RNA sequence: ACGGCCAGGGCUACACACGUGCUACAAUGGUCGGUACAAAGGGUUGCCAAGCCGCGAGGUGGAGCUAAUCCCAUAAAACCGAUCGUAGUCCGGAUCGCAGUCUGCAACUCGACUGCGUGAAGUCGGAAUCGCUAGUAAUCGUGAAUCAGAAUGUCACGGU
């Protein structure tokens, strides 16, 4: 949401929580890629776009089908030409982006501990799991065996480590 | 069979260095002279070693155990 | 959603529930006093008499929720050094069946 | 063997050594008339009171030979007797018929 | 001293051929509590009612305590058996029954109780050979201890 929860709550308090001077050193969240691991069995050229048929219905956006750099003869074979998929959703779709997992659908499958304690790599940590390509609204039981992956961390979009922890969260969900 | 027709376990002679040893601190292993001998469901977290004749095994006991024998810490046939 | 998984037709209504594993003699009174007729199919009658035959899916265990705890209790047996995971590390019968070799349908590949 | 055929044969007077406490402690357990406080009183019975009071370790054999297999309910003797008893006439009524 | 014995546990990495030797070939089609209906002996430390318990558990009960008695005492592959009329699947559950007042001083991550929500490999037997000339090639079950009842390829009668 970009509402009562966002506009009148996350904005004014965050200046003096950190004893900052002026307004817009509030961060913002912009981007993370799919990076669905296409490079296995990549010489197919028909079901890389199964991850177009995976990504379109549940996230509402057309992918870029991104070619890499190398002819990396050790990791794979470069004949399976495009190995990247990336989409940017909107600030006017940040409403349903905050409201699609960790609001309604945080159990991707399960976590036996969601402790936000065991990663102090000082880039704004959290602890939550979303990696299955099945856990998303508007999906049937089985019309595609669309088993893929989706890789979510986050880094800093600001100066230091402390800038993101109350900013990454909006509700009281671990 | 082996249901809960036998609810509790009130065994007197398998006991007199177990129930008395609550007030005493846990610094020594309670050695056992059987492959059968069990103890209370309210003392949970003691150490009992599998008794057969040559050497002892690591025995790790947590809070969630209700069912059957001591035959899992060391096996029945331990793959020699 | 309708019986969890998409369902092939041209077969029986009580056996549409009695779909591999918990049922008929417990649902002996369910399909007989709800009023839902066993004598015809899940579609060709009124499509309204399934609404309580669909609510049984998400009350106890589900096709998705049986996958939830299919790894928790098996994790309780593998790294605790025990014997239910000593013939799970090997792959034998565990509950004391025909023991060592030449067993029909318990070991597999 | 000599220290085997005279140490488990003495179970006639040691398994039923007590023989009066062994029946006063093993019938009302099969009765549900015991109270909820009284799960323990009937369990001071027979074990540390020295534990030759159960009978899970006795076996039936022959007398003059001592063979446990071939023993039946109609004899105190075994399978290597029946061919050599009723022809010398040691068994009554064993007659061939059809 | 294998004349001492309360014995301080370390005999199945699946990595195969197989002495192979009931069971089906998905269609007589996929899941029950019903039919003219088994039913006696050993039975003075035993066999253990109609069960009140039951969908299916017949521990307190107890008709039978020396059995032309009975406890497993209920039953037989029949009529036309249902919706729909010919399937490697709506016969399919191998580690995740947890857990339920019965031997009774000995069920702290493992047992009957099959309730069927699940996790499959059963498609004319061909390379060649177990082997069938008459009551035969051939698919209805055992009750009882030295006096305590899970003794399975050769089962008291296979009514063909």
């Amino acid at each position: 949401r970009l509402k009562e929860l966002y506009r009148k709550e996350i904005a004014p308090k965050l200046k003096e929580e950190l004893q900052l001077a002026n307004v817009m050193e509030v961060p913002r969240v912009t981007k993370i890629t799919l990076n669905m691991g296409l490079g296995e069995a990549v010489g197919d050229k028909k079901i890389i776009e199964n991850a177009v048929a995976d990504l379109e219905k549940i996230t509402g956006q057309k992918p870029v089908v991104t070619y890499a750099r190398k002819s990396i003869a050790g990791f794979k074979i470069r004949e399976g030409w495009p190995i990247g998929v990336k989409v940017t959703l909107r600030s006017d779709r940040m409403y349903e982006f905050l409201d699609r997992l960790l609001s309604i659908s945080l159990p991707r499958v399960r976590d036996f501990r969601g402790l936000n304690a065991k990663s102090f790599d000082g880039r704004g940590n959290y602890s939550m799991g979303v990696k299955e390509q099945i856990i998303f609204p508007e999906i049937d039981y089985d019309k595609i065996d669309a088993l893929r992956g989706l890789d979510i961390t986050l880094t800093t979009t600001a100066r230091t480590d402390d800038e993101g922890r109350a900013l990454l969260r909006a509700f009281k969900f671990p | 069979p082996r249901s809960l027709k036998k609810g509790p376990f009130i065994d007197l002679h398998l006991l007199k260095k177990v129930e008395v040893a609550v007030e005493k601190n846990d610094r020594k292993p309670i050695k056992t002279w059987s492959r059968r001998s069990m103890i209370l469901p309210h003392m949970v977290g003691l150490t009992i070693a599998v008794h057969n004749g040559r050497q002892h095994v690591p025995v790790l006991v947590n809070e969630d155990m209700v069912g059957h024998k001591l035959g899992e810490f060391a096996a029945t046939r331990t793959y020699r | 959603r309708i019986a969890g998984v998409n369902i092939p037709d041209n077969k029986h209504t009580v056996i549409s529930l009695t779909i591999y594993g918990v049922g008929r003699t417990t649902a002996q009174s369910i399909c007989a006093a709800t009023g839902v007729n066993p004598a015809a199919k899940i579609k060709d009658l009124s499509d309204e008499q399934i609404d309580q035959l669909r609510n049984e899916v998400a009350k106890i265990t589900t096709e998705g929720d049986l996958r939830r705890e299919i790894n928790m209790n098996i994790k309780r047996l593998m790294d605790l050094g025990c014997y239910r995971g000593l013939r799970h590390r090997r792959g034998l019968p565990v509950r004391g069946q025909r023991t060592k070799t030449n067993a029909r349908t318990r070991k597999g590949p | 063997k000599e220290s085997m055929k005279n140490r488990e044969l003495k179970r006639q007077l040691t398994v039923a050594k007590y023989a009066k406490k062994r029946a006063e402690l093993k019938a009302i357990i099969a009765n549900p008339n015991s109270s909820a406080e009284e799960r323990w009183n009937a369990q001071v019975a027979l074990q540390k009171q020295p534990r030759d009071a159960s009978a899970s370790r006795l076996r039936n054999r022959c007398r003059l030979t001592g063979r446990p297999h071939g023993f039946y309910r109609k004899f105190g003797l075994s399978r290597n007797k029946l061919r050599e008893a009723a022809m010398r006439g040691d068994v009554p009524g064993l007659v061939k018929a059809s």
